[PDB]
């Protein structure tokens, strides 16, 4: 029972560290969107950062 | 660690690159001095008229 409680506590810490990881209201790692596209050239073409759900 | 990362992020957003600023500063002071000299030469243009009489 002690080991099981330790395991659940570590799991909750993972959920917290993952959900809290934001910058300016958007996140590449919380899984809230498929991808993130940043400006790449004056023409308007975009650099693409595919999201990674931690 | 989270606070440090958010601080570094805002720092990338707002901070200026001081070296480019100093280069722009030297170029701008030289431009201003040459502009003052140009304004003086422009003010002097009227002087030629007087010798006509």
């Amino acid at each position: 029972n002690a080991l099981k409680s330790d395991f659940d506590s570590l799991r909750d810490q993972i959920t917290k560290a993952a959900s809290n990881a934001k910058f300016n209201g958007v996140s590449i790692a919380n899984g809230s969107t498929a991808k993130l596209t940043f400006l790449a050239n004056s023409d308007g073409s975009g650099f693409t950062v595919t999201a990674k759900t931690l | 660690k989270l606070q440090d990362s958010l601080d570094a992020g805002v720092g990338n957003l707002v901070d200026a690159d001081l070296a480019k600023e100093s280069a722009k500063l030297q170029s701008l002071q030289t431009k201003q001095q040459l502009g003052v000299q140009a304004l003086s030469i422009a003010n002097s243009s009227s002087s030629a008229i007087l010798s006509l009489f």
